[PDB]
């Protein structure tokens, strides 16, 4: 949220996608998101997808690559 | 010298997308099976921007608008001759 806007590096989305996969430090933190999902998807799926999409409807235009790229891999 | 390999180097990358997108089980499958030199090589040969796309996943028309409406109205053979070479 703080970066989109205040930065000149911010489809559309998938440009959005490989630069922001581009980077080091914030691929591993996804990483590290998605093997914790990947832990927690057996376990209880509905109420991270309810998580998920209230952060979304609070937080849409900032983290929605991320949520991109767990629905390509799901 | 991976430079001198461009264009083997994007045939590749599009037969690798060719196969996830038509056989994704079997292109996981061996992917998993030589995860290491493929990382090994990401890691190396950054400069692969289309290699970590893929490990992130893990236009022309317009352009020749102008060349074939000159050569569609090309009368003198100095036209024809420059569309052609261009």
């Amino acid at each position: 949220s703080t970066y989109s806007g205040q930065h000149q590096r911010v489809g559309a989305l998938n440009e959005l996608l490989q630069l922001w996969m581009g980077c080091r430090a914030t691929r591993t933190l996804m990483d590290i998101y998605v093997q914790c999902l990947s832990a927690l998807i057996g376990s209880c799926p509905d109420a991270c997808v309810d998580a998920l999409l209230d952060t979304s409807v609070q937080h849409s235009p900032h983290f929605d690559w991320v949520v991109a790229h767990i629905g390509s891999s799901f | 010298s991976s430079r001198h390999l461009a264009a083997f180097i994007n045939k590749f990358v599009q037969f690798i997308h060719k196969y996830i997108t038509y056989n994704a089980p079997a292109a996981i499958s061996f992917l998993q099976k030589h995860a290491d030199p493929l990382h090994d090589l990401s890691f190396d040969n950054s400069d692969l921007v289309m290699l970590k796309s893929l490990l992130a996943g893990l236009l022309t028309a317009a352009e020749m608008a102008p060349y074939m409406k000159r050569l569609s109205r090309g009368q003198t053979v100095e036209d024809l001759l420059e569309v052609l070479s261009d």
